[PDB]
């Protein structure tokens, strides 16, 4: 949801920024954050519904 | 003069400016610089061609 800023990179000479986010269809209604999984105590893909 | 013989290193003698601070005296320098953010080696390139 809030982006991360991760690590350095470089752009023909400069260094940047690399970001790491969600695509924008999958953040733009509150049922999207349902959407998102999170690994559990074991292998397991549990919605954010639960 | 008996440095001038070594085939292996490259040793250079002379004396330090008059006065001690980056003293060039009669002597220009300068810089060459990509602002472009063109290649590095088409920098040295660009040096070679100087």
């Amino acid at each position: 949801w809030g982006s991360s800023y991760v690590n350095d990179f470089i752009d023909r000479g400069r260094v940047k920024r690399v970001y790491l986010q969600g695509r924008p269809d999958a953040r733009m209604n509150p049922d999207d954050l349902s959407k998102w999984y999170v690994r559990n105590d074991k292998g397991e893909m549990v919605p954010f519904n639960a | 003069m008996h440095f001038f013989s070594f085939k292996d290193a490259m040793v250079f003698a002379f004396a330090p400016p008059s006065v001690l601070e980056l003293g060039n005296a009669t002597g220009f320098d300068l810089f060459l610089q990509d602002q472009a953010g063109v290649g590095h080696e088409v920098l040295l390139q660009a040096r070679n061609k100087f």
